[PDB]
C-alpha cells in the first residue's frame, strides 16, 4: 500500500507545481474578464 | 420576411406576426435557422412544425419565411451528390465543417454555386424565338455518362429575350431571359419544384419496354418493365444485395437513385461504402457508377420529416431526369421504415389512427407514390420519351404480410419478386421464392417478345408449368420415394432440378456469370425445354408394350448432353460473341435430337 | 366454431399464445413419432398395430393442422383486432377531454 | 461564456402536479434549466418544458410539494443543460443528474456539450469491422459483437440480465490480437442493485475504465430521461474527441420508456400505441443511433441496450420498437435459468448480424466462422434428437443421434456454462468449441471446410 | 485473493484523493480571486467604473417600466452617478422612459465583496448583479480555460470538435 | 400496530394509508429494530391513484393508470432496507417490505405487476391451477425469482453449507418434472430412462410432501428452517442414491430400476413422505435432527443391500 500512498502524493505536489507556474496569468484573466462589464440589450428586444 | 416566435410547446413552435404564411410554406425558426414547416394557422399566428430539436429557442426569436413549400433544387450537380432527405448535400457539409455531425440548423445549399460548369445552348434557339414548359435550350457536360439538360420550368413559357454564349457559368448566373406579357423572368440552371407535386407530363404510355436486369431468375419467369412498379422484401438473410447491385450496375436505364428512407446507421454506411466502389464497362472503359447515380441517405435517428419526405425528394428527383428522356430506376430501400415515420407524424399531430395504428390515408399516399411511376411522353417540343421504374422494397415488422403496409403495396405493384430466407440457406442465389413471387406486365410485354424473340413466350409458360408440377409431386415422391411413380414424373423433377441448378441459380461473383444477356438466357431455357419435350416424347411414344425408354435408360443413353446442358451457363459473354454462343447452343439442338432418334 | 370464444384481453392474448406454442410443439412431437412409426414399418414390409398406429397419429397430427390451430390463429387475430379497436375510442375519448381543456380555458381570456 | 447577469423570478402564476407556471419571464427559452429556492431554503433544479408569451412553463426535477406561490424564487441560467465532460470523470460514479455520488469532486469539465447532441453524418460513418470480445463465450464464439455495432439483450423479469452486464463490465475487452473504456448507465434501479454494480465495480479493479451512472428507482423520473443522454455525450467525447474505443451498457430501457411516458403525460400529449408516445420510435433512435465508426478517427462507440421484456412478450412495444433499429439480438432465455446455469443464453434465436465483419483472419482466428456455424448446427441438431428421445427412447437412437445428444449434454455444461469470474477469451472459446466438436467424426462436420479441419479438427 | 480486491480499493480511493487535492487547488484561486476582486472595490474610480458598466447591463437586462437598485450603503454615493449617467444611456438604447428609482431603506449585506442587485417595481424579479455573483457566473464558464492553463492541455485529446 | 383503512373509506385516505403505514415503520427502524411491514394491497393504492388521477383531470397513461404509477411505487418500496441509522448509539435496524398486487389475471402486462415486478428484489407468484388443485401454499416454482442468491450465499455457507448445493438440485429438479410432464402427458410413459422416471416420481414426493403443507396444522403452522433444509436433504440424497443406482447397474445383468427400488425399500418412501410430521417444539430440535439423520442412514443401507 506505501508505493500507492507515495505516488498520490507526487501527482498532488505535480499538480501543485505545474498550477503556480502561471497561478497568477490565470487569476490576471479571471479578474479582467468579469471586471470588463460589456453590458448589451437581449437581442430580440425589438422597440 | 421576417415574423416572430411566440412560443415553444416541445417541437412545435409558434408563431406570431406571420399573416403572409401559406400552409406547408417553409419557415427558417432562429438565430440557428431551424427547418420547419406551417401547418395550423390562425389569424397573424401560425404553428410551426420543427423538424429539428428546439432546444435553445427563445420567445422573440425570429423567424424568416420562405415561400417555397417543401422543394427539391433542381440543376447541375446533383448526380453523385448523397442527400439528407430534404436535400440536404451529406458530402458537402462533412467536407465543408470538417465536422463529423450535421449541423443544427446547418444551411447548405443543394448545389454547390462554386462550381463553373460547361454549358452549351441549344444552338437552335434565338432571341424573339417561342419557348413552352418543358423546353431544353441547353446541355450541361457533367460527366462522360449523362448529359444535364436544361428545361424550362414548368408552368413557365414566352418569348426568349436573352440567350447566354457558349462558356463556362456557374448556377448562380443567368442563362436565359423569357417575356410573357412583359414580364421578364430571368432563369439559371436551377430550377425549384415542390416535392409533393407532380411533374406535368404530355402524355402517360403504356410500359411495353423490358428491364433488362443481369439475372436469369427475375427476368425470364418474373419479367419488369421500364416504368413498371415492384416490390423486393426486405430481410437480413434474404440477399437484396443481389438485386441493388445488378439493377444499379448491368441495367438498361440511365439513372439510378437510390433512395434510403430511415435505415440502420450501420446499414446506410454499408450501401454509401459499397456503391462508391461499383464500377460497369460502358464505351470499352470501366466507369464508376456514382457518375450516373445519385443517392439520398436517411438514417433511423434522421428528423422524421426527413424520413417521411425523403420517398418524395427520391421521386421528385426521378422525375426531373424522366423529364430529359432518360429512363430512371429508383429503389427504395425500405418503404415500411417510411411508413414507420408517416405514423410517427400522424401521432405527432394527434390525428385519429386507423389500421394497426397507421393513419387512414396510408394507402392514399402508397397509391398516389406508385402512380408517379411509369412511362410518359415529356413536355416540350423536343418530342422525347422516358421512364420511371420503382423497385421499393417492403420490411414489416416480424416478416408477416398482414401489416397494412405490406398488404398496400402488394395490392399497388404490379411485380412482386418475393425472395426468400430459406434458399439463402441452402446456398442458393439469387433468392427467389418462385411460388410467391408473380409478375403482371407479361401479355403487357408481348408485342415485344413476339417481335424479337419469337419462342421466349411458350419457353416461360412450359418452364413455370415444369417448376409447378415439381412442387405438386412433392407429395407423392414423399410417400412413394420415387418407386410407384411415372418415368414422364421423374423427367419432371429430375429436369426441374436441372432448371434451378443451371438457370434460375446464378452465380454473380464469376467473371462469366457477371451478366446474362437476354438472348443467352432464352437460349439456356430453350435448349432445356426442348430437351424436355424430347425426354417426355421418347417415354410417352414407347411406354405401351415389349420396348420401352425410362428416366434412367436417358441418363445412362445420353449423359454427355445432361453434362452439356448443364455446361451452357459457362459461355462467357465477353470472350465468346452472340454468333458463337447461339452457334453452340445450336450445335446441342442437333446432338439432343439425333440423341433422342437413336433411341426409336 | 370459428372461434374458441373468448372475450377479447390482454389475458387472452397471453393464454392463446401459450395454447398456440403448445400446439405446434405437440404438432411436432406427433409427427416424430408418426416419423419413427413409418420407418419401423417399411422396414417390416403385429404389422397391423403398426398401420393403426400411424393412421390414428397422423389423423391427429392433421387436425392440429387443419381444426385446432387455424381456430387458435383466427381467435388470436381477431383478439388484437378488437383490442386495438378499444384503443382508439379511449383515443378519441382523450383528445376531446384535451380540446374541451384548451376551449374552457380560451373562455376564461 | 454568457457573463449576463441572471434573474431571479418571484411571479408564480400556480403550480399543478410536476409543473410550476411562472409569469411575466423574459425571453425565456425552451429547455431552459432553472433552480428553485423553496421558503425553507431548500433548492430544486427544473427545466423548462413549454414557453406561451410570458407564461413560461417549468417541470420540476424533485417533487414539487412546499412550493408556494408567492415565496418561491426561480432562477434562470440563460442556459440550456449542458454536461461538463472530461477523460477525468472515466473512473468515476455520478447520479443521473451529472452529479457524483463517489465522495469525490465535481467533474472539473475539459468542455461543456448539449446532452442532446447531434446526429452523426451518415456520409462519414464506416462500416464496422474488428470485435470486442466480452470474456463470455456464449457471445464471443457464438454472436460476437463487432466494434460498431448496437445488439440489445433481451430478458424478462426475475432474470440475471444485470449480473451478466456486470460481468461484461469486468471482462469486456480489446481481442489482443490502454485504450478501451465502457460507459455504463442504469435507468431507473432499485438500492440493492445500485450497491451491486458500484461495488462490484470497485472491488474487481474495473472502475478505472468504467463511467458509472447510476438513476435509481426512487429517483426523479426526468432524469432518468438525460440519463442515457449524459453516458451518450461521454461516450461520444471520449470515443470520436479522445480516440479509443468506448463500449456504452443502457441497463433497463424498459424503465427509461416509462418515465418517458410519463413526461408525455406531463405535456398532456395524448398516448399512442399502448400508452406509450407516438415519438418513442425516434426518441429510441436518437439514443441508440449515437454509435458507431467514424472516417478519419481511430475511435469508435458500441452499444449493448438491455432491456426487459413486459409479460415475457418479444411484441410489446419496447423489445419491438428497440430490435426494429438495432442489428440481432442477444436474447436472455427463462428454461436455461431455472436449469442453474450461468449464463441463460440461449443461442437459438440469437443473432449477430455483424458477426460476418467482426470475425475471421487478422481479427480473431481464421476458424472462427466455420466453428460457430457448425456449433450452432449440432446444438439445434441435438435439441432436435432430445426431443425425439422423448418420444422413442434411448435404445431408438443410432449412434449419430446419440453422438447429439452427447453434444447436447457437453455443450451446455462446458461451452456455455461459464460462471461470472470466469474470463474466457475468444482464443480459448474457440478451443473449447473444437473440443466439443471432436466428439464428431470428420464426415458429420459438414459445414466446416477441409481445409479448416486439417489444420484445426486434431489434436 | 484478497490482495488484489484490496489493491483495487487503494488505487481507486488514491484516485480520488488526488482529484479532490486538484479541486481544493481550483477552490484556492477562486478564494483567492475572491480576495483580489476585494482589493479592487476598496479603490474609488476604478470601482465608480464597474458600478457604471454594472448598473447599465441590470437595466438593459430587466427592461421594466419602473426599477430599483439596492446597493451596499457606503457605495450609494457611487451608485447615484452610476444610475444619472444610467438613464440617458438606457433610454437612448432603448426609447422606452424606466422609472430607475435607488433604494435608500434597504441594502446589501456589508459582506458582499460590491456590486448592486436591481429589482422591478413590485419586488417580484431581481437581477443577480452583485460582483461575487458575477466572478462565480464566468470562472465556471471559462473554467475548461483554467484547467489548461494550471495543469495542462489533455494530452489524449486529439480533435476539439 | 395495524392502520385499518376499508375499501368504502374516502379515496384520499386510501392512497395516504400507505405512506402513513411506511412512515410508522421508519420510526421503528430508526429505533434499531427490525421492521416488517405487510402490505394488504397495492392494487387498491393504484385504484385510488386513477380515481384521483381522473377526478383531477389529468392525462392518463395505460389502463387509465396515472402515468407516474410507477414513480409512486417506486417511492414507497424504495423507502426499504438494512440501514446504519442516525444518531450517536451507531444504531442499525431494518425495514422488509412485503407487497401485495390483486392479479386481475396471469398477464403481467397489468400496469401495477409490471411496475412491481421492475421494482421489487423478491416475487412469490401464485399459481391459479395450483390453487384450484387446492395446493397450499399455492407458488408457480417455475415464474417467481428472489434476486437476494448471491446476498444470503454468504451467510448459507457460513452456518449450514449444505443449503446452497441442496437448493440448486431442487431447482433442477422441479424444472425438469415440468418438462418432462409436458411430453408425458403426450406420450403416455411408453419411453423414460430409469432416471427421468425417478425424477418424476421424486418431484411429485417433493411437490405433495415438501412444497405442500396445512398451515392450519400444529406441524405446518410454521416449519423452522434447520427441518425445512433437513426435509429437502434427505429426499435429494434419495435422488441421488436412486440415480446411481440405476445409472451404475445400467447396461449389465442386475439393472436396477424404479419399480424394483420402491418394491425393495419401499418404507423409505414412506418415511420421507411423513418427515412433516415430525412437529417442532411438541418435539425436541435435537431429536427431529437425529430421526432425519436416521432416515438417510437407512436410506444408504438400503442401496447397498440392493446394489
Amino acid at each position: 500500500s506505501a508505493e500507492v500512498e507515495q505516488a498520490t502524493r507526487r501527482q498532488v505536489q505535480g499538480m501543485q507545481s505545474s498550477q503556480q507556474r502561471n497561478r497568477e496569468r490565470v487569476l490576471t484573466q479571471l479578474l479582467g474578464m468579469v471586471c470588463d462589464v460589456r453590458p448589451q440589450v437581449h437581442p430580440n428586444y425589438r422597440i | 420576411t421576417f415574423g416572430y416566435v411566440h412560443g415553444v410547446s416541445g417541437p412545435v413552435v409558434t408563431a406570431c406576426d406571420m399573416a403572409g404564411a401559406a400552409m406547408y410554406e417553409l419557415v427558417r425558426v432562429g438565430h440557428s435557422e431551424l427547418v420547419g414547416e406551417i401547418i395550423r394557422l390562425e389569424g397573424d399566428m401560425a404553428t410551426i412544425q420543427v423538424y429539428e430539436e428546439t432546444s435553445g429557442v427563445s420567445v422573440g426569436d425570429p423567424v424568416l419565411r420562405t415561400g417555397k413549400p417543401l422543394s427539391v433544387e433542381l440543376g447541375p450537380g446533383i448526380m453523385g451528390a448523397i442527400f439528407d432527405g430534404i436535400q440536404r448535400p451529406l458530402s458537402d457539409i462533412s467536407s465543408q465543417t470538417q465536422s463529423i455531425y450535421i449541423p443544427r440548423g446547418v444551411n447548405v445549399s443543394a448545389l454547390s454555386r462554386d462550381i463553373k460548369w460547361e454549358f452549351i445552348p441549344s444552338k437552335n434557339l434565338r432571341v424573339g424565338s417561342h419557348i413552352t414548359g418543358g423546353d431544353i435550350y441547353g446541355i450541361v457536360n457533367e460527366n462522360s455518362l449523362i448529359k444535364h439538360k436544361i428545361m424550362l420550368p414548368p408552368r413557365s413559357r414566352g418569348s426568349v429575350t436573352y440567350i447566354a454564349p457558349p462558356g463556362n457559368y456557374d448556377a448562380s448566373d443567368v442563362v436565359l431571359e423569357l417575356e410573357f406579357e412583359g414580364v421578364k423572368e430571368k432563369l439559371s440552371m436551377v430550377q425549384v419544384w415542390p416535392v409533393r407535386q407532380v411533374r406535368p407530363v404530355t402524355e402517360k404510355l403504356p410500359a411495353n419496354h423490358p428491364l433488362l436486369t443481369g439475372q436469369r431468375v427475375l427476368d425470364a419467369l418474373f419479367p419488369c418493365v421500364q416504368g413498371g412498379t415492384t416490390a423486393i422484401p426486405g430481410a437480413f438473410g434474404c440477399g437484396k444485395t443481389v438485386i441493388s447491385q445488378s439493377l444499379s450496375k448491368y441495367s438498361n436505364s440511365d439513372v439510378i437513385i437510390y433512395v434510403g428512407c430511415g435505415e440502420r446507421g450501420n446499414e446506410m454506411s454499408e450501401v454509401l461504402r459499397d456503391f462508391p466502389e461499383l464500377t460497369m464497362e460502358v464505351d470499352g472503359k470501366v466507369e464508376s457508377i456514382m457518375k450516373r447515380t445519385a443517392l439520398v441517405a436517411n438514417t433511423s435517428n434522421m428528423p422524421v420529416a426527413a424520413r417521411e419526405a425523403s420517398i418524395y425528394t427520391g421521386i421528385t428527383l426521378s422525375e426531373y431526369f424522366r423529364d430529359m428522356g432518360y429512363h430512371v430506376s429508383m429503389m427504395a430501400d425500405s418503404t415500411s421504415r417510411w411508413a414507420e415515420a408517416l405514423r410517427e407524424i400522424s401521432g405527432r399531430l394527434a390525428e385519429m389512427p386507423a389500421d394497426s395504428g397507421y393513419p387512414a390515408y396510408l394507402g392514399a399516399r402508397l397509391a398516389s407514390f406508385y402512380e408517379r411511376a411509369g412511362r410518359v411522353k415529356c413536355l416540350g417540343n423536343p418530342e422525347r420519351e422516358g421512364s420511371v421504374s420503382i423497385v421499393g422494397a417492403v420490411s414489416p415488422p416480424g416478416g408477416d404480410f398482414s401489416d397494412p403496409v405490406t398488404s398496400a403495396t402488394l395490392g399497388i405493384v404490379q411485380v412482386f419478386w418475393g425472395l426468400d430466407k430459406k434458399l439463402a440457406q441452402r446456398k442458393h442465389f439469387p433468392s427467389v421464392n418462385w411460388l410467391i413471387s408473380y409478375s403482371k406486365y407479361m401479355r403487357a410485354l408481348d408485342e415485344y417478345y413476339d417481335k424479337h424473340f419469337t419462342e421466349f413466350v411458350p419457353l416461360r409458360t412450359k418452364a413455370k408449368e415444369i417448376l409447378q408440377e415439381e412442387e405438386d409431386l412433392a407429395e407423392i415422391v414423399q410417400l412413394v420415394g420415387k418407386a410407384s411413380l411415372a418415368e414422364t414424373d421423374k423427367i419432371t423433377l429430375e429436369v426441374a432440378k436441372l432448371i434451378k441448378d443451371d438457370f434460375l441459380q446464378q452465380n454473380g461473383y464469376t467473371p462469366y456469370d457477371r451478366f446474362c444477356p437476354f438472348y443467352k438466357t432464352v437460349g439456356m431455357l430453350s435448349n432445356m425445354i426442348s430437351f424436355y419435350d424430347m425426354a417426355r416424347r421418347a417415354v410417352e411414344t414407347t411406354a405401351q408394350s415389349d420396348n420401352k425408354i425410362t428416366w434412367s435408360i436417358i441418363r445412362e443413353h445420353m449423359g454427355e448432353i445432361l453434362y452439356k446442358l448443364s455446361s451452357m451457363k459457362f459461355k462467357d459473354p465477353v470472350k465468346d460473341g452472340e454468333a458463337k454462343i447461339k452457334a453452340d447452343y445450336a450445335q446441342l439442338l442437333e446432338d439432343m435430337q439425333n440423341a433422342f432418334r437413336s433411341l426409336e | 366454431k370459428d372461434r374458441i370464444e373468448i372475450f377479447p384481453s390482454r389475458m387472452a392474448q397471453t393464454i392463446m399464445k401459450a395454447r398456440l406454442k403448445g400446439a405446434q410443439t405437440g404438432r411436432n412431437l406427433l409427427k416424430k413419432k408418426s416419423d419413427a412409426l413409418t420407418l419401423r414399418f417399411r422396414q417390416i414390409l403385429s404389422f397391423v398395430t403398426l398401420d393403426e398406429a400411424i393412421k390414428i397419429t397422423n389423423r391427429r397430427v392433421n387436425a392440429i393442422e387443419h381444426v385446432i390451430i387455424p381456430r387458435i390463429e383466427r381467435t388470436l387475430a381477431y383478439i388484437i383486432t378488437e383490442l386495438d379497436e378499444r384503443e382508439r375510442e379511449e383515443f378519441y375519448r382523450l383528445k376531446k377531454i384535451q380540446e374541451k381543456k384548451k376551449i374552457i380555458k380560451e373562455k376564461s381570456e | 461564456y454568457l457573463s449576463q447577469p441572471r434573474l431571479t423570478y418571484k411571479t408564480v402564476s400556480g403550480v399543478n402536479g410536476p409543473l410550476v407556471i411562472l409569469d411575466h419571464v423574459k425571453f425565456p427559452r425552451y429547455a431552459e434549466i432553472v433552480h428553485l429556492t423553496l421558503p425553507d431554503g431548500t433548492k430544486r433544479s427544473g427545466q423548462v418544458l413549454e414557453v406561451s408569451g410570458s407564461k413560461a412553463v417549468v417541470q420540476v426535477f424533485e417533487g414539487t410539494s412546499g412550493i408556494d406561490a408567492k415565496k418561491t424564487s426561480c432562477e434562470f441560467t440563460g442556459d440550456i443543460l449542458r454536461t461538463p465532460v472530461s477523460e477525468d470523470m472515466l473512473g468515476r460514479v455520478f447520479n443521473g443528474s451529472g452529479k457524483p455520488i463517489d465522495r469525490g469532486p465535481v467533474v472539473l469539465a475539459e468542455d461543456f456539450l448539449d446532452i442532446m447532441g447531434q446526429p452523426i453524418n451518415p456520409q462519414c460513418r464506416i462500416y464496422p469491422e474488428e470485435m470486442i470480445q466480452t470474456g463470455i463465450s456464449a457471445i464471443d464464439g457464438m454472436n460476437s459483437i463487432a466494434r460498431g455495432q448496437k445488439i440489445p439483450i433481451f430478458s424478462a423479469a426475475g432474470l440475471p440480465h444485470n449480473e451478466i452486464a456486470a460481468q461484461i463490465c469486468r471482462q469486456a475487452g480489446l481481442v489482443k490480437k490502454e485504450n478501451f473504456a465502457i460507459v455504463f448507465a442504469a435507468m431507473g434501479v432499485n438500492m440493492e442493485t445500485a450497491r451491486f454494480f458500484k461495488s462490484d465495480f470497485e472491488e474487481n479493479g474495473s472502475m478505472d475504465n468504467v463511467c458509472l451512472f447510476l438513476n435509481l428507482a426512487n429517483d426523479p423520473t426526468i432524469e432518468r430521461i438525460i440519463t442515457p443522454r449524459l453516458a451518450l455525450t461521454t461516450a461520444e467525447f471520449l470515443a470520436y474527441q479522445c480516440e479509443k474505443h468506448v463500449l456504452v451498457i443502457l441497463t433497463d430501457m424498459s424503465s427509461y420508456a416509462e418515465a418517458l411516458r410519463e413526461v408525455s403525460a406531463a405535456r398532456e400529449e395524448v398516448p399512442g400505441r399502448r400508452g406509450f408516445p407516438g415519438y418513442m420510435y425516434t426518441d429510441l433512435a436518437t439514443i441508440y443511433e449515437r454509435a458507431g465508426r467514424v472516417e478519419g478517427r481511430n475511435g469508435s462507440i458500441t452499444q449493448i441496450p438491455i432491456l426487459t421484456m413486459p409479460n415475457d412478450d418479444i411484441t410489446h412495444p419496447i423489445p419491438d420498437l428497440t430490435g426494429y433499429i438495432t442489428e440481432g439480438q442477444i436474447y436472455v432465455d427463462r428454461q436455461l435459468h431455472n436449469r442453474q446455469i450461468y449464463p441463460p443464453i440461449n443461442v437459438l434465436p440469437s443473432l449477430s448480424r455483424l458477426m460476418k465483419s467482426a470475425i475471421g483472419e487478422g481479427m480473431t482466428r481464421k476458424d472462427h466462422a466455420d466453428v460457430s456455424n457448425q456449433l450452432y448446427a449440432c446444438y439445434a441438431i441435438g435439441k432436435d434428437v432430445q426431443a425425439m428421445k422423448a418420444v422413442v427412447g434411448e435404445e431408438a437412437l443410432t449412434s449419430d443421434d446419440l453422438l447429439y445428444l452427447e453434444f447436447l449434454q457437453k455443450f451446455e455444461k462446458n461451452f456455455i456454462t461459464q460462471g461470472p469470474y470466469e474470463n474466457r477469451t475468444v482464443y480459448e472459446t474457440l478451443d473449447i468449441g473444437w473440443q466439443l466438436l471432436r466428439i464428431f467424426p470428420k464426415e458429420m462436420l459438414k459445414r466446416i471446410p477441409q481445409s479448416t479441419l486439417s489444420e484445426f479438427y486434431p489434436r | 485473493q484478497q490482495k488484489k480486491i484490496q489493491m483495487s480499493n487503494l488505487m481507486n480511493q488514491a484516485r480520488l484523493k488526488v482529484l479532490r487535492a486538484r479541486d481544493d487547488l481550483i477552490t484556492d484561486l477562486l478564494n483567492e480571486a475572491k480576495q483580489r476582486l476585494s482589493k479592487v472595490v476598496k479603490d474609488t474610480t476604478r470601482y465608480q467604473v464597474l458600478l457604471d458598466g454594472l448598473v447599465l447591463q441590470g437595466l438593459y437586462q430587466l427592461l421594466e417600466p419602473r426599477m430599483i437598485v439596492r446597493c451596499r450603503k457606503q457605495d450609494f454615493p457611487l451608485v447615484k452617478a452610476a444610475v444619472q449617467k444610467a438613464i440617458p444611456m438606457y433610454k437612448i438604447a432603448t426609447k422606452k422612459d424606466v422609472d430607475v428609482q435607488i433604494d435608500l431603506e434597504a441594502y446589501l449585506p456589508e459582506d458582499i465583496a460590491g456590486g448592486v442587485e436591481i429589482y422591478n417595481g413590485d419586488r417580484k424579479i431581481k437581477v443577480s448583479n452583485t460582483l461575487e455573483s458575477r466572478l462565480d457566473l464566468i470562472a465556471q464558464q471559462m473554467m475548461p480555460e483554467v484547467r489548461g492553463a494550471l495543469f495542462g492541455a489533455n494530452a489524449n485529446r486529439k480533435f476539439l470538435d
